[PDB]
């Protein structure tokens, strides 16, 4: 994946100053209401606690925009091999995040900035999906 | 599929869309083209942004139609047949495109509406899913 | 929208599948797992090939339900409601899995049937898509 | 994109033994029937199948570099022909069905997953220049 400077800056500045855990908390909560079947993994609990986990990993992808795949090996195995998360459900989480970034950013969330976030998340989805075999 | 609380919420959303269908529409289609450029393949446009005359035109038509679907919550199968025939038999739009557009409409509302709670989003997404279904129903 | 020729072909395919449901269903599932390993997430199995005992059991259930659906072409909504509730609310299956399985059942038929014309394939796919639609109908 | 030898061999030997033109011609006719909207763009099915199958052979010749050999094919589809890339897999999925037809019991879930993988790589290559 190649990145423009505006893509790097848009992602990096957002993680630097936005309340990303609060975003993650709302995104998770949203994903449960909009896509209820996704709550199945959490019967097995605080949304806020879980967002803190996800957000740490996103920040890990942020710090390494060019090597995300390589940093997600152990994360991905855990999701495939131990936790039994359907990888087809990963984008339901990231799409909810995008809805929460829209809510924060309002008219600054242009279609163009929107596409930066979609690109970011697909790199993340590919990275966390890579060890499903 | 529609609870009283969703019907109310859809109604309120429909009224806000109705005020500015071209603005909402043009923006949602601009999101589509930006996040899924494959959708540009249907349109011989010079400008694929919300500024584009022809994007504005199609955008209003999209949102006006969503508004009407909203005023047809218990009839959608019959109400949408005309549009299912145009998209499905004349324009031949690949049906995978309808749920991409749906998500782009939802993101547009999220950037605009003072309130877009998970319950509200759920309500609208249910309306859009039923619309996608009907629009995908007369291909074959 | 099933033409009489489609109804007749579907009827023919239904009797074939009815003869060996576990055979066909276990193969379609092993195909799902092989092509879309994300689907394994739902199943606590040790063996995901068509030789798996639990693959064979779900396989037979899947195919018999398809066979029985083939008898309800005019009232699939009412007919598939319990299955839609079971998959949607209890098992909590992400609906994107349904077309993956459908395509896997189509491939399975293509490797076995004495005749799998584009016309016949279309007839079956329309049935399977109708089924996928119902099974995706009771999530929210 | 990393290939097992079994994957390279299954794809390479098939291309060198089966009549993939014939497969293509039938896969095009299948896609037109099962997915009528894809006929919009289209003529001879067998002559077009020749050209499609040419590109796939090009992909098979260079399994580690499919994107870079597909640039110009991808630009043509996006910029001149205006093909919806979301529809690519409807052709490649029809190819799989015709492969199933030919290979019957030898079209195991494993071998089936081989073709799926090959076709995904193809889809990604031909989709790459949509901007
Ligand atoms: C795709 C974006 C995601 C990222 C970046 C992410 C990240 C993480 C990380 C880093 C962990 C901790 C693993 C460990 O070290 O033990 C984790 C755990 C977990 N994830 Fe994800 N995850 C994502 C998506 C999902 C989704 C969609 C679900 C299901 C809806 C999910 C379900 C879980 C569960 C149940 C745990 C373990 C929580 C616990 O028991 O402590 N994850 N996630
Ligand atoms: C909720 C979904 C949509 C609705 C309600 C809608 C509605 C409409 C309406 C009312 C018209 C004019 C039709 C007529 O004159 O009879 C139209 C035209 C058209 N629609 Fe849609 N549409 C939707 C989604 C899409 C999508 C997703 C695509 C492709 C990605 C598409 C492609 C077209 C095209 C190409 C035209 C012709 C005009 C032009 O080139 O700008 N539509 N639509
Ligand atoms: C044509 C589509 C399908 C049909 C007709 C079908 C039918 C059935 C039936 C009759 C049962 C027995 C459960 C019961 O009612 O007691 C069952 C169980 C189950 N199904 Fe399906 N199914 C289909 C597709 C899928 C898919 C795509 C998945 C997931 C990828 C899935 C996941 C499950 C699970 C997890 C169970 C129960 C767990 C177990 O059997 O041990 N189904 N299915
Ligand atoms: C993904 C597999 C595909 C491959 C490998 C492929 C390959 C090709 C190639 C190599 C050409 C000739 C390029 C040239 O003119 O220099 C071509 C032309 C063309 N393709 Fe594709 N293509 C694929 C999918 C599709 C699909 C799915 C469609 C429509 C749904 C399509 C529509 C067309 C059309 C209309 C032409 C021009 C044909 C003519 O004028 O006779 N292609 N394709």
């Amino acid at each position: 994946v190649h990145w423009t400077q505006e893509e790097r800056d848009e992602i990096v500045k957002t993680f630097f100053s936005a309340n990303s855990s609060a975003i993650g908390t709302k995104a998770l909560e949203r994903m449960f209401v909009v896509f209820p079947w996704t709550n199945a993994y959490f019967a097995k609990f605080s949304a806020s606690i879980h967002a803190a986990i996800v957000v740490g990993a996103l920040q890990d992808a942020v710090k390494h925009e060019d090597d995300v795949k390589a940093e997600f090996v152990n994360i991905s195995k855990a999701h495939a091999d131990k936790l039994h998360i359907d990888p087809g459900s990963f984008h339901l989480l990231t799409d909810s995040f995008i809805v929460e970034l829209a809510h924060l950013k309002k008219v600054a969330f242009t279609p163009f900035v929107f596409a930066v976030w979609i690109k970011f998340f697909q790199v993340v989805i590919d990275a966390i999906s890579s060890q499903y075999h | 599929a529609f609870t009283g609380v969703e019907r109310s919420t859809i109604g309120a959303i429909a009224k806000i869309l109705a005020s500015t269908p071209e603005a909402y529409g043009a923006e949602a289609l601009a999101r589509l083209f930006a996040t899924h450029p494959g959708a540009k393949s249907y349109f011989d446009y010079a400008d694929y942004s919300a500024a584009g005359a022809k994007v504005q035109l199609h955008g209003g038509k999209v949102i006006r139609a969503v508004v009407s679907a909203a005023e047809h919550d218990d009839d959608l199968h019959a109400h949408l047949m005309v549009l299912a025939v145009t998209h499905g038999k004349k324009l031949l739009v690949d049906p995978s495109n309808f749920p991409m557009l749906s998500e782009c409409i939802l993101v547009t509302l999220a950037t605009h509406l003072a309130e877009f709670s998970p319950a509200t989003h759920c309500a609208v997404d249910k309306l859009l899913s039923a619309i996608s279904s009907e629009l995908s129903s007369k291909y074959r």
